[PDB]
């Protein structure tokens, strides 16, 4: 019974695991838009000027990218409010239900994604702590008594400061569209390299994008005797004589290894 | 030790015939030449007479025969790819006569761009076989010489009837 | 239940001793710093909870966590308290009280069942049993105290009416318990002591242990020096441990001349092998060893001799000529002053290792070498050429 | 073409793929007593808010209004997601990464033996 | 770690030997043709050497010729040519009875089994079908004979009787190997299976498939071996990659790979030698040593022609090479272990000897599998170090772009 236990507890464990691995899939392909989009227009007037180009095409193109927008970004957020009710990350199973149910406006879905990052807020506060005491027993740490994850995350947090400049990192060299006349013309108060308006997740994606690969690697007719004649050949009769040792081995551990080849309360 | 003579078989009627003389010189034979792809080394027979027979124990390349446009190139060979007689030769690269093997095709593509300057168009035409085999890189010939006997490996690229059947063979 | 087992244990510890007394009975059962391990081969869940086989039984006893103010007491004193024999003795070898204090178990016994040894379940079970003091098993879902008779009882009970009886099932603890389910004591080192046998070092040097100290008086009964040797667990300083493996090397180097001439030349070389991969463990470059200066090289040997050597290296000596100096020689290759640009090969270092420190004849080598006299001896003039080049790259 | 309509063009072929694979891991999840491991389940979740937070720097940005061009507070969520994978969960699981590995190996030996 | 060429041919891989011996005439007065040391006297073969297997006692050696098929046998007591005895046709393989090489069976290349005495060949069998390799189990004295169909056919020197053949599910025994603490046997079959049968029954105690994930493509057994421990299983695969099993679990501890993708021709246990973690894994181009626990490289030897078979004296460092050279190559590598007794002073010249040292480091890849890899940007690149007429690349950053790919 113990047995059935720990195996089902593996196929949830190779579950989340390749959970883990399909979202990267979604992050791989939303890679080429994040690039893209720091690509685009900082201000009303360039993207005016943007869509004067050409006015027709762009906006079309302009209402195909917010329906497709909008429709993915609705199908997400139903994923969380089932993902997180699932995993019991949320405790009002009723609550999940009608949101799920019921249509949401862009103002609405931002409002869902700020209540579905507060509620992981307090699971992540909770399952830190539960495990960093666990690992923390186990290694004898709480006889010693390397920080708590918890608090580590905590310090990183306050840090807003230092990691907001990581991100502000222009590693690729992005240069957004008509961003220099945005400078020129003083409508980008931020600078008023390091740019506050360019996102870079460049190391962040390829940390992800190695660990992916690695873990990949990690798992991966009688003539001519063509018909058998079994009578006594004279000349090599007696040829060679049978040693009378035998296998060095003894007879019953050489019988019990190739048995197992290729593979109160008690406990 | 290989003898020819033909007085060790058997009658026509079932006669097991008995030993008349030893083993002689004028009935005598000689250990296989198995020839394989690879640097070409070649060894000497002195055979009867003053005459001389070279065994190509080893070669890499051969004089192949267009026998169409009637033209013919010195060429490598790239490795047996079927063989009537037995097919574990086709296994260990034994080059033979009869083998099917594929050599490299570049002088005759070169040849042929160069005598109509095509990668008029009637004389250029040729089989679309023959023409998927370019494209490929290699091209199938069949061995015309005894390489055991003269030490040469010259042979013909297949065509026709002959591409049909043996592609089917393959 | 439990006795059917207990036989069993005994059974495993008791086949490798010569000759077991009872009292060790009495020393696991009641001594408060004994744990006990078995290794259990799988259980088919068929089998119906069968009392299963021990493979290998493990008995370690926590050592050490002893008091700054103790040891030195004792050690003025001379005494040594009962218990704890690696602290106290690496304590007297080294007089460090820094060790003393540092908390570590000794593994008492380690034994497999006979028809099994040598097939990996000995390894198997120190790999394990590290891992459990390291911290790497941990228990994922989200007591085994048992209540002392108490006072009460005790005074409501007459002697006539004493019913003496087994202690209920269900107070008991189950007899086997997952390494998840119980914590480990927090320990900085693991120690072992056996009598130096080839295949026994062989074993421990293979499990990552480091020696560092051998007794010199070989014991009576068996004819073999005790040998202890430690490990450093992960995430604790190794530092202290690096400086004994250094400082016990040294000390032997010199000592095979003494009472371990006797050891055989592999032997020998194996020692100073295994000590040194302790080197290898600390990735730190702040004790190094330090390469032979131009001015030490002249107070060790006179420019005659460099020159005499280097007559060898040219066969224009013979052999005897050069007697004098490869002693001092095998010192300085196996303190390593000689550097990257000096190194040789097994069967080279052990016939250096011979002449230079254990004493013996090129003859005693060539025997025990089983090679020829005169192979023996031009391999043996091939490392002086390499020598000789050396302090002539230096000057 | 304007450079905008080439880059609008990559946005949509993006969010098009990216619903498509959503639409799949959706349906395998739906498909999923078993009891998942807490941490992981943390890791995977959030991992999904800083795809989400992402998102909403493409969405902010996508406006052509751009009355926040910088997307600081999507920027803020991605950078309370990525913490937690970095420092907190990472440093965990590698302390677990062992036990891990021998329940999973535990499994496919079963499954192994149950075929 | 230092290589030496005791013998073998020392000029260019593109020149080849024949012309060599052209060049001898012309090239006496060179000092180098009166320095250079031949260890054993004729110790070389008219065209080409197929086998090279040494016999136990330690003083004999016994090869096999191309043109015209022969039987050297060389007494090391005399660093000389015993002698030499023609055959009917080419030999595939063969092994010594005896501990000296007065008793040998021999497995020619006609189907025939030719059973060599001390005096002249004794005996001539045929199997019924064409035979690939060739074990002899000194425990029953029946001589198991590898191949082309499915069954693998047994042969009794005791009784001078064909006994039953075993059966074998797949059709084509590339090579066969028995277990000398155990008995048991295991058969190379051209699928990627090694069947396992055990001697003193006639049963499969087991079937292991070998799993490679790098490449998807078909490989075939095409050798095997079993270290003297008992327990520990080798084999070869003819994409040139090389398995190291404990036969009780079926994960394959290590696997290493040889990088230029040619079938693996012979596995040798380096245990005898002291240092007992090594194991060679020899190619056609290459024979590499390394470690079985680690799988880090030891030494190499990259002779300048093919190689056919490779053969480690035991207790020595010495290594024996059947080449598709004239001579057979010698190697002596001293970090092993001590010369052997009979070349004694091998050890006095190793200044003058060659001393011959990225090749065997790197895996190999051709100009079409970069294609393949789709690793074309790279060409120019610190990572792409362009060899011949391939790149070579990281073993580790070939694994990455493989499942990627």
């Amino acid at each position: 019974q113990s047995v059935q236990r720990d195996a089902s507890k593996g196929y949830s464990i190779l579950q989340q695991t390749k959970l883990f691995d399909n979202i990267i899939d979604l992050r791989i392909k939303l890679q080429k838009a994040v690039i893209a989009a720091n690509k685009l227009p900082l201000t009303t007037e360039s993207w005016e000027e943007a869509k004067m180009d050409d006015s027709e095409e762009t906006k079309r193109l302009l209402k195909e990218n917010e329906k497709l927008f909008n429709n993915l970004f609705n199908r997400l957020i139903n994923f969380r409010i089932k993902f997180q009710l699932g995993d019991h990350i949320t405790q009002n199973e009723e609550v999940a239900k009608h949101k799920l149910s019921k249509k949401r406006s862009l103002k609405e879905l931002y409002q869902e994604t700020n209540s579905l990052d507060s509620e992981l807020k307090e699971y992540r506060t909770a399952v830190l702590n539960k495990w960093s005491t666990k690992v923390s027993s186990a290694s004898g740490n709480a006889a010693l008594s390397n920080l708590p994850a918890d608090v580590q995350v905590e310090n990183q947090l306050s840090d807003m400061s230092r990691l907001m400049k990581r991100t502000k990192l222009n590693r690729r060299n992005i240069t957004p569209l008509y961003f220099q006349k945005d400078c020129a013309n003083g409508r980008l108060p931020e600078l008023i390299t390091e740019n506050p308006y360019v996102f870079d997740d460049e190391d962040f994606y390829r940390v992800l994008l190695n660990d992916l690969i690695d873990k990949k690697i990690s798992n991966a007719k009688a003539s001519k005797g063509r018909k058998l004649n079994y009578s006594v050949q004279d000349p090599i009769a007696n040829y060679e004589a049978p040693i009378t040792s035998g296998y060095k081995w003894s007879d019953d551990q050489i019988d019990e290894f190739f048995a197992g080849l290729l593979g109160i309360q008690i406990f | 030790g290989i003898s020819r003579d033909s007085r060790h078989k058997r009658s026509a009627t079932g006669a097991k015939r008995a030993q008349f003389r030893k083993k002689r010189k004028f009935e005598l034979g000689r250990q296989p030449a198995n020839t394989k792809i690879g640097a070409k080394r070649i060894h000497s027979v002195r055979t009867r007479g003053g005459n001389k027979k070279y065994r190509a124990l080893r070669i890499e390349t051969g004089n192949f025969s267009w026998a169409s446009e009637g033209i013919s190139k010195k060429t490598r060979i790239a490795g047996v790819v079927y063989h009537p007689s037995n097919n574990e030769l086709v296994r260990t690269n034994t080059l033979t006569k009869a083998a099917i093997v594929q050599i490299d095709a570049t002088p005759f593509r070169q040849w042929f761009e160069a005598h109509y300057g095509q990668t008029r168009a009637a004389s250029a035409k040729i089989e679309s076989s023959v023409e998927s085999q370019f494209s490929a890189g290699r091209l199938y010939a069949c061995i015309s010489s005894r390489p055991g006997q003269s030490g040469r490996c010259d042979g013909y690229i297949l065509e026709g009837e002959e591409l049909a059947f043996y592609l089917r063979r393959l | 239940v439990s006795e059917n087992f207990l036989e069993k244990m005994m059974a495993l510890y008791v086949s490798s001793h010569y000759k077991n007394s009872p009292n060790d009975l009495q020393l696991m059962s009641d001594a408060p710093a004994h744990k006990l391990f078995v290794l259990l081969p799988p259980i088919d869940p068929k089998d119906g909870g069968r009392i299963p086989d021990p493979l290998c039984v493990i008995q370690i006893a926590l050592e050490g966590e002893i008091s700054k103010e103790s040891v030195r007491n004792s050690l003025s004193r001379g005494q040594r308290a009962g218990g704890d024999l690696i602290p106290w003795l690496i304590s007297q070898q080294f007089q460090d009280e820094e060790f003393a204090s540092l908390s570590g178990a000794r593994i008492v016994r380690i034994a497999t069942n006979p028809e099994y040894a040598s097939m990996g379940y000995g390894s198997r079970a120190i790999e394990l049993l590290r891992d459990y003091f390291e911290g790497k098993f941990t228990d994922m879902s989200e007591d085994y105290s048992i209540k002392r008779v108490s006072d009460k009882e005790l005074a409501k009970t007459n002697l006539l009416k004493d019913d003496v009886k087994l202690r209920d099932a269900k107070t008991l603890p189950p007899l086997l318990l997952k390494l998840s389910e119980q914590p480990p004591h927090y320990l900085h080192y693991l120690g072992v002591s056996y009598g130096l046998t080839q295949s026994l070092h062989k074993f421990w040097k293979n499990n990552s242990f480091v020696p560092v100290y051998l007794r010199q008086t070989a014991n009576d009964l068996t004819g073999e020096h005790t040998c202890v040797m430690l490990n450093v667990l992960e995430g604790r300083e190794s530092n202290w441990l690096v400086e004994f493996a250094k400082d016990f090397r040294k000390r032997f180097l010199s000592l095979l001349s003494y009472d371990f001439h006797k050891f055989t030349a592999v032997q020998a070389l194996s020692v100073i092998e295994s000590s040194k991969k302790a080197q290898d463990l600390s990735d730190d470059e702040k004790h190094d060893n330090k390469e032979l200066t131009r001015t030490h090289l002249d107070d060790i040997f006179s420019p005659f001799d460099l020159k005499r050597l280097d007559s060898y290296s040219n066969n224009l000596l013979d052999y005897h000529v050069i007697g004098d100096m490869i002693p001092m020689l095998a010192l300085l290759y196996f303190g390593d002053k000689m550097g990257d640009s000096v190194k040789l090969s097994s069967v080279q270092s052990a016939i250096l290792l011979a002449i230079g420190l254990q004493r013996k004849n090129i003859d005693t080598i060539a025997k025990e070498l089983n090679l020829p006299s005169n192979q023996t001896i031009a391999m043996f003039a091939k490392i002086m050429r390499k020598m000789s080049q050396y302090f002539r790259q230096l000057l | 073409m304007s450079e905008l309509n080439a880059l609008l063009k990559d946005i949509n072929g993006s969010l098009t793929a990216t619903s498509e694979s959503l639409e799949r891991l959706s349906g395998i999840y739906s498909n999923s007593p078993a009891e998942k491991v807490s941490l992981l389940s943390l890791k995977n979740g959030s991992m999904l808010g800083y795809i989400n937070s992402l998102l909403m720097l493409i969405g902010n940005r996508l406006d052509d209004e751009c009355k926040d061009p910088s997307a600081m507070d999507a920027r803020e969520r991605s950078i309370q997601h990525r913490v937690v994978l970095e420092r907190g969960v990472k440093p965990l699981e590698k302390k677990l990464a062992y036990q891990l590995d021998k329940l999973t190996r535990a499994y496919v030996k079963m499954e192994k033996e149950y075929k | 770690v230092s290589v030496y060429q005791v013998s073998g041919t020392n000029v260019s891989r593109s020149l080849p030997d024949w012309i060599a011996k052209k060049r001898k005439r012309q090239l006496k007065n060179d000092l180098e043709y009166q320095n250079r040391v031949e260890l054993i006297q004729d110790f070389e073969f008219s065209e080409a050497s197929n086998k090279i297997k040494v016999s136990r006692d330690g003083q004999y050696c016994m090869a096999t010729g191309t043109y015209k098929p022969q039987i050297h046998v060389y007494d090391f007591a005399n660093l000389s040519l015993k002698f030499d005895r023609h055959t009917d046709a080419e030999n595939v393989d063969f092994t010594i009875l005896s501990d000296d090489w007065t008793k040998s069976v021999h497995l020619q290349n006609d189907r025939s089994i030719q059973f060599q005495n001390k005096g002249g060949l004794h005996y001539t069998t045929r199997i019924p079908k064409f035979g690939r390799s060739l074990v002899y189990n000194k425990v029953n004295c029946d001589l198991y004979v590898g191949a082309s169909g499915n069954e693998l056919y047994r042969l009794n020197l005791e009784k001078g009787r064909f006994l039953n053949p075993f059966k074998l599910d797949t059709e084509g025994v590339n090579h066969v190997s028995i277990n000398e603490v155990n008995g048991l046997l295991a058969a190379g079959t051209e699928t990627n299976v090694v069947e396992f049968w055990d001697p003193r029954s006639r049963s499969r105690v087991s079937k292991l498939y070998l799993e490679n994930n790098i490449d998807n493509r078909p490989f075939q057994v095409t050798t095997t071996s079993f270290r003297n421990d008992g327990l520990t299983f080798a084999c070869g695969t003819s994409n040139g990659y090389s398995y190291i099993y404990d036969l009780r679990t079926s994960e394959p501890s290590i696997i290493k790979d040889q990088g230029y993708g040619f079938d693996i021709k012979k596995i040798i246990w380096l245990d005898n030698v002291g240092t007992e973690n090594k194991i060679v894994t020899c190619d056609k181009r290459i024979a590499k040593i390394w470690d079985r626990l680690d799988g880090k490289a030891y030494a190499s030897m990259e002779p300048s022609v093919d190689i056919n078979d490779i053969e480690h004296v035991p207790g020595t460092g010495m290594f024996f090479t059947a080449n598709e050279s004239i001579p057979m190559h010698t190697y002596y590598i001293p970090s092993l272990g001590p010369s052997p007794r009979w070349c004694s002073f091998l050890d006095s010249i190793t200044e003058e000897l060659e001393e011959k040292p990225v090749y065997s480091n790197y895996r190999f890849i051709t100009r079409d599998d970069v294609k393949k890899l789709n690793l074309t940007h790279l060409v120019g690149s610190r990572v792409l170090r362009a060899y011949m007429h391939g790149f070579f690349i990281n073993t580790e950053l070939y694994d990455k772009v493989s499942l990627i790919a």
